[PDB]
């Protein structure tokens, strides 16, 4: 019975290069079928390459090529991918996974049947040079009985802000979204309440918005239009 | 046609049966490839659920089941379970590209309470921001049940994609979900075109917002 | 009055076709077939292929036919000697590669492949129809 | 002196068992066996069933076979009228929808399941051996 061991999480600057290890035991590399895949947050499974039994070679997606290398050391039961020129969109779990179905006693080509059943815990690579940055904040301002407005807290780095609205005095009808990361690697987030539009004329909205690595604090009032 | 495709979502109550599609080519499951599926429970590496369409690994029960058929396969899942709220991937091989295809990868709800359907909220650029020379329309989706979305962005008629950027289903305090996408354009793109829309379909329904330069 | 092919078989033109029942190395393959008065799959006609690709055209399985050759530099011959007649299809999978037990070639999706022959496969058997 | 079944099927027993070269639409599968003088597949018994279940190992392709009911209220029924023989096997899938052309069974490896009868299928037919 087959086990995948992966590397520890790696941060990277965009243009450098990472190579993940993925360890086997219970078996020897040398009769087996390495697969890599990859899985950005919040997308879907990547297959990245491996052995095909077509022609007996090692593929990789031609999305990749010129950027992944697979290797192997028959020495240490050991599997490496690298990937160079990385960039924000290369920030992923790395996943090795392994065809293990006939227990290295069926032809190869029963890898196309059998799937990829022994997965490595994968390994985190985050591509990001973002330094220190404070927001900008800009009005969202309410327009045509109830009425939304709000606040974008725009292009910080890093996490976390706090959004308050009339320095605490409404907590009601508030939604604080959880932010975006832009391929920037910056984030930006959006604070909005939803308020009876009568109240318009007559009570004054402020964000409170606090960004303490930066030291960024900022009370935006949020006019109508 | 080197692709196989699945639907972003699909929901049912617990003991419900569901099926999911995968929609390939005569490239890859037409070509004599097989259909395998891969579960990812919350937070978990991906697992061989169904291998060679039909065959179930062990500690992978019964009530999982897979065929082929032409160009696609399916899977089914009978007496749903919490424990099945996951993203379900198929996976064949194409002879065209010489590598292996996943599909999009599939939600699959448990309803665990009624679907809601999200509220839009739709903002153009402020004043400030465009003073800055940058503009930001922001898209604002919330207490939507199952907590899956898509979002489109149009200016005037027309598709767009590019500096779009959506986050993930957060789940909200009140057990329902919330979602945002920002489209980032220069002030003449904003000033440019008639009108921008921010389209959310949610289990198959559409809501649509407009902004328009032109207002205030 | 005799039939031309047991019970389970396929009846093809003058010969009986049997599926193995299970995925074995080339050799347990060939031992089997024996046992059964026939030999692994010989495929001398584009008719035999044709007929062969249908059968299998059901199936995602690797299966050994009887074509086999010590490695890369020796000719590709069936288990009774004769040569293979190159006009009937390529053989992909590990054509450059040598292996102690030499190389085997099994058909999966209708197309042939070399591969080490203690690796395990299906199998077909094939032996003469009763025509008398 | 005659063979008990035709080439390109499978003598078993008393009968012949041939897999359809097509996929299509149980109504349409059904035709075709006819035009071969013969019938979608019965599992008259244990026996066949294991026949059946070792012949389709290979495949992960669902068939066709002779059962089917017009709406969840009516019994499952071969073609020639008679029931599903108790202790064979369970119908599985969708066996409480309505379809405009019924409901029919698929057998599949190791499983037999409903199916809507207008989507498209390998079929098996069988016929009675010349004995």
């Amino acid at each position: 019975q087959v086990q995948l061991v992966q590397s520890g999480a790696e941060v990277k600057k965009p243009g450098a290069s990472v190579k993940v290890s993925c360890k086997v035991s219970g078996y020897t590399l040398t009769e087996l079928s390495m697969h890599w895949v990859r899985q950005a947050p919040g997308k879907g499974l990547e297959w990245m390459g491996g052995f095909d039994p077509e022609d007996f070679k090692y593929h990789t997606h031609q999305k990749f090529q010129g950027r992944v290398t697979m290797t192997e050391d028959t020495s240490t039961d050991t599997a490496y991918m690298e990937l160079s020129s990385l960039r924000s969109e290369d920030t992923a779990v790395y996943y090795c996974a392994l065809v293990w179905g006939t227990q290295g006693k069926g032809v190869r080509g029963w890898d196309y049947y059998y799937g990829m059943d022994v997965w490595g815990q994968g390994t985190t690579v985050t591509v990001s040079s973002a330094s220190t940055k404070g927001p900008s904040v800009f009005p969202l301002a309410p327009s045509s009985g109830t009425a939304a407005l709000g606040c974008l807290v725009k292009d910080y780095f890093p996490e976390p802000v706090t959004v308050s609205w009339n320095s605490g005095a409404l907590t009601s009808g508030v939604h604080t979204f959880p932010a975006v990361l832009q391929s920037s690697g910056l984030y930006s987030l959006s604070s909005v309440v939803t308020v009876p539009s009568s109240s318009l004329g007559t009570q004054t909205y402020i964000c409170n918005v606090n960004h303490k690595p930066s030291n960024t604090k900022v009370d935006k009032r949020v006019e109508p239009k | 046609q080197s692709v196989v495709t699945q639907p972003p979502s699909v929901s049912g109550a617990p003991g419900q049966r569901v099926t999911i599609s995968c929609t390939g080519s005569s490239s890859n499951i037409g070509a004599g490839y097989d259909v395998h599926w891969y579960q990812q429970l919350p937070g978990t590496a991906p697992k061989l659920l169904i291998y060679g369409n039909s065959n179930r690994p062990s500690g992978v029960p019964d009530r999982f089941s897979g065929s082929k058929s032409g160009t696609s396969a399916s899977l089914a899942i009978t007496g749903l379970q919490a424990e099945d709220e996951a993203d379900y991937y198929c996976q064949s091989y194409d002879s065209s590209l010489s590598g292996w295809v996943f599909g999009g990868g599939t939600k699959l709800t448990v309803l665990g309470q009624p679907k809601a359907a999200p509220s839009v909220t739709l903002f153009p650029p402020s004043s400030e921001e465009l003073q800055a020379n940058k503009a930001t329309l922001v898209c604002l989706i919330s207490d939507f049940y199952p907590g899956a979305v898509t979002v489109a962005w149009k200016a005037d008629s027309s598709p767009v994609k590019a500096g779009v950027e959506t986050t993930t289903p957060s789940k909200q305090s009140n057990n329902k979900y919330a979602a945002s996408s920002y489209l980032s354009l220069t002030p003449e793109q904003w000033k440019s075109h008639r009108s921008y829309s921010c389209q959310v379909t949610h289990e198959g329904s559409t809501v649509e917002k407009t902004v328009a330069p032109t207002e205030c | 009055c005799s039939a031309p092919c047991p019970q389970d078989w396929i009846w093809h033109g003058e010969n009986c076709y049997l599926f193995s029942s299970g995925s074995f190395n080339w050799e347990k393959s060939q031992e089997k077939c024996l046992s059964l008065d026939a030999k692994l799959l010989k495929i001398n006609s584009t008719a035999d292929l044709d007929f062969i690709q249908q059968a299998i055209s059901y199936s995602s399985f690797p299966f050994w036919m009887g074509l086999s050759r010590r490695n890369p530099s020796y000719p590709w011959l069936w288990e009774d000697g004769s040569p293979l007649m190159p006009h009937l299809f390529r053989v992909r999978g590990a054509v450059s590669q040598t292996y102690p037990s030499g190389t085997c070639a099994y058909i999966q999706r209708g197309a042939v492949y070399a591969e080490n022959c203690i690796l395990a496969a299906f199998s077909i058997c094939q032996k003469k129809a009763n025509l008398r």
